[PDB]
């Protein structure tokens, strides 16, 4: 009608994204970034995740992990990926083993390069934020993106690292902080975790439920490490976006502020609490909750059939027998 | 004999082989044997820009004429230049960044503001301004260093006070500054009278340079007679801009990973070019000769021959789409099979597929 | 009033009302950096900087009532030592 | 415009300011003709 619908950190930003699409921003997935409210963003995302998800790609990836040979498995990568531990997780795990009280926060001394980042690259300002609960959940979401990226890439960033992270993160590719629809069941943290999984089975190179789950376990570990370990990850995420001459924009509208805010207003108790909260939700989940609407046709328009990811593996393994049998 | 094959496929048997075992995935087409919509979408026109409407307006005209999602282009430094403008269409836009940082050659007419007391002086001041030069942008304008690799005075007419010369230079070098600088170095003062760009990166005015009139015709001819041959001749496939680069062909199975930015590993290696030095910029290609990505090599050809494990190349720039080569197990539409499980029972009480055997 | 001063330029020739100089410093002038004679009087300011990395030249925009043609070869030109950047700040 | 050429023996352009060379070849403008986006003469120009 008139006014743009603000987005990003505390809904302060506009225009920036819209402009970036003319400049090669292919992370954004909103059809109309400047004129789409929070609820409509959900509607739009959920529907687009369905069109994006590819079951034939999903089953291929599963079958390879379970039934492919030594050769096909090494081309794919999945077995190695699942053995891998990101540098940040690894220094938490190391603290854990040595510590006689695994329940405390983990002491971090920020590196010289990290001190420099915090002076130079982040906004210096106070943050009056009344509504901080969507900011923590964004942290929860973005960490999953990061951890997934570290695993899939085995510790070394690449020229699509920001794209991978931005895709797995609903607050970035869809500017969506609400996550849960409202119209006229489940925790918000439980949705964030389901969203992470569903996107990790539709967008990246490796689409694998175990992987998604592994990435989430590692998120819980970093959280348990405490605020200072979360900041260390936030700093890496931030750089990966800043260093990109197109996607730097997501620092502008979201990560610039989010990391600066977190450094000063970030609570240690809220972090730990989020950690134990998200672990419960993750552990209450199974393949049965991961549903996608997939396509079968109809002529008398396309008709969607709903099936969870476990149903897809049984139909695969069932038809796999007929192939192994008949010839 | 394979030295008759088009573009990136020239001299394919002059690539040192690695693996013998593999199976060709039906997806994708070779660059020359692409089909219209996607040929155009990997398209590149070496345009002779007319001396007038700005580079952006002209590209806009190409967009309106062809009708396509995106167009970008090789460089804009001077607005009245004629000559090579490489207009990229759709997926080819992926390569404009490189095309813009690509070396450019010019033919320039300088206007001196008074007659030189020694004609031979210009050639000398031109010779003076080669290699790393200082240069501040003309009419946000910071002093930078640009290199002029070679120049050459072609012709000088002291009475008319006009000189015509060639310069080869780093991207970002301004010819209208160059002209002002000769002006100052000669005392009489000077400025750029006119300019023509004779090469932009891997494309010179000799390599199939077409005009806006050709673009309009080629499009008219399809829209009215459905013949493509025209349209398909003015548009060269992006793989053109990559002939110079050394080549690694990638196993069909490993292609998609490169499209997501992942390293290329030994298991994924199929063939390699001789004399590839550690850190070179290489192109990675399908066996159909499609450019997957431009990559930084990580293993010398000698290493690439003897190595059991190891990473071969990191991706500098993804060109190819993400799910062009998905690795389908070729089972059968999973969703569609659940429609037939409603149509025949066998589905459980809750409507979900039975874990049964 | 100026303080500590460095050798900057040596007069090469005039050019449409400006002073062109061969460089005699190892450092690079600021834009608009005021230029002085030995008797420390402001003759104008730095305009254009040009030439190769080894053989820099620059132009002086002449200050109010200063003729470009009222100088000769040799005549040195000077700059405030604080208004100079090392060559390192432009290289890769 | 001032920039003119003739094709050398090798096939490539030889640039010059002169309207006719030293060897008596009449020279061509180096620059392409202006283009007008609305040019209904596409059909006439294509048959030749």
């Amino acid at each position: 009608g008139i006014l743009k619908t603000k987005y990003g950190f505390d809904n302060l930003y506009d225009t920036v994204i819209s402009v970036s699409t003319s400049n090669g921003n292919d992370i954004n997935e909103l059809d109309d970034p400047e004129h789409t409210d929070a609820n409509d963003r959900v509607i739009e995302r959920l529907r687009k995740e369905n069109l994006k998800f590819d079951p034939e790609y999903y089953v291929s990836e599963y079958m390879t992990h379970k039934y492919g040979n030594e050769e096909d498995l090494e081309i794919n990568g999945i077995k190695e990926l699942l053995k891998f531990t990101p540098s940040i997780v690894k220094q938490y795990l190391q603290w854990y083993k040595d510590s006689t009280n695994p329940n405390l926060v983990m002491p971090i001394e920020f590196t010289d390069e990290e001190q420099k980042q915090m002076q130079d690259n982040l906004p210096k300002k106070s943050y009056l934020v009344e509504d901080i609960k969507p900011l923590y959940v964004t942290i929860l979401s973005v960490l999953f993106s990061y951890v997934f990226e570290q695993i899939e890439n085995e510790g070394t960033h690449t020229t699509e690292s920001a794209w991978t992270m931005g895709k797995l993160c609903p607050q970035i590719s869809f500017l969506d902080q609400q996550l849960k629809q409202v119209n006229e069941d489940s925790s918000l943290i439980k949705i964030a975790i389901i969203t992470g999984i569903r996107r990790a089975l539709s967008y990246p190179l490796h689409r694998n439920y175990d992987l998604a789950m592994k990435a989430w376990t590692f998120v819980y570990y970093i959280l348990r490490g405490g605020k200072r370990l979360v900041i260390r990850a936030l700093l890496d995420i931030h750089e990966t976006f800043r260093f990109h001459d197109v996607y730097y924009v997501y620092d502008k509208v979201l990560l610039d502020d989010l990391t600066a805010w977190f450094i000063s207003q970030g609570s240690e108790n809220v972090i730990r609490s989020l950690a134990l909260e998200m672990r419960k939700e993750q552990e209450s989940l199974s393949k049965q909750d991961i549903e996608f609407e997939c396509i079968a046709s109809f002529n008398e328009e396309p008709e969607w059939e709903t099936l969870n990811i476990r149903e897809m593996e049984i139909l695969a393994e069932s038809e796999y027998r007929e192939q192994q049998q008949n010839p | 004999d394979t030295s008759e094959w088009p573009l990136l496929l020239k001299n394919f048997d002059k690539l040192l082989v690695r693996s013998g075992h593999y199976t060709p995935i039906p997806a994708g087409s070779s660059p020359l044997k692409r089909d219209l919509k996607s040929y155009i979408s990997s398209g590149v026109i070496n345009l002779d820009k007319p001396s007038n409407p700005s580079s952006h307006e002209v590209v806009a005209w190409i967009k309106r004429i062809l009708r396509c999602e995106k167009t970008g282009h090789s460089g804009t430094l001077d607005p009245k230049v004629t000559g090579c403008l490489i207009v990229c269409i759709d997926r080819a836009t992926r390569l404009v960044k490189s095309q813009q940082g690509a070396g450019k050659e010019y033919v320039c007419i300088v206007r001196l503001h008074d007659a030189l007391k020694d004609e031979k002086d210009l050639g000398r001041s031109l010779e003076n301004l080669t290699g790393a030069l200082f240069q501040r942008p003309p009419l946000k304008r910071q002093l930078r260093v640009r290199t002029i690799y070679e120049s050459n005075l072609i012709e000088f007419d002291n009475k008319r006070n006009l000189g015509v010369f060639w310069a080869s230079c780093e991207a970002g070098t301004y010819m209208r500054t160059l002209c002002v600088h000769l002006g100052m170095l000669l005392g009489v003062g000077g400025h750029m009278q006119e300019l023509r760009r004779v090469r932009s990166g891997a494309l010179s005015e000799n390599d199939n340079m077409v005009t806006l009139h050709d673009v309009m015709d080629a499009q008219w001819v399809y829209d009215n007679t459905r013949d493509e041959s025209y349209l398909r001749s003015i548009i060269q496939p992006l793989e053109t801009l990559l002939v110079g680069y050394k080549r690694i062909v990638v196993k069909d199975s490993a292609v998609n990973a490169v499209c997501y930015g992942a390293k290329l590993m030994i298991p994924g290696l199929l063939r390699y070019e001789e004399g590839i030095e550690l850190y070179d910029e290489i192109v990675l290609i399908t066996t159909k000769g499609e450019a997957i990505a431009v990559a930084i090599a990580q293993m010398s050809t000698v290493d690439l021959a003897s190595c059991d494990h190891g990473v071969v190349a990191s991706v500098k720039r993804c060109i190819m789409e993400r799910d062009l080569y998905p690795r389908r197990w070729g089972l059968g539409p999973v969703a569609q099979k659940k429609k037939q499980m409603k149509a025949d029972g066998k589905l459980d009480k809750y409507g979900r597929v039975n874990e049964n055997t | 009033p100026p303080d500590t001063v460095l050798e900057m330029g040596a007069f090469l020739h005039p050019c449409e009302g400006d002073i062109v100089c061969r460089s005699i410093n190892t450092k690079i002038p600021y834009f608009n950096a005021p230029i002085y004679l030995e008797n420390k009087t402001q003759v104008g300011k730095v305009d254009e900087i040009l030439g190769p990395l080894n053989e820099v030249f620059f132009t002086i925009k002449c200050g109010d009532g200063v003729q470009a043609t009222s100088f000769k070869e040799g005549d040195k030109f000077y700059i405030a030592a604080d208004k100079l950047l090392p060559i390192e700040r432009f290289l890769p | 415009m001032h920039l003119m050429y003739t094709l050398g023996p090798d096939g490539k352009r030889i640039y010059t300011l002169k309207k006719v060379t030293e060897s008596g070849e009449i020279t061509k403008s180096a620059h392409p003709a202006r283009f007008s986006p609305d040019d209904k003469y596409s059909r006439q120009r294509v048959t030749l």
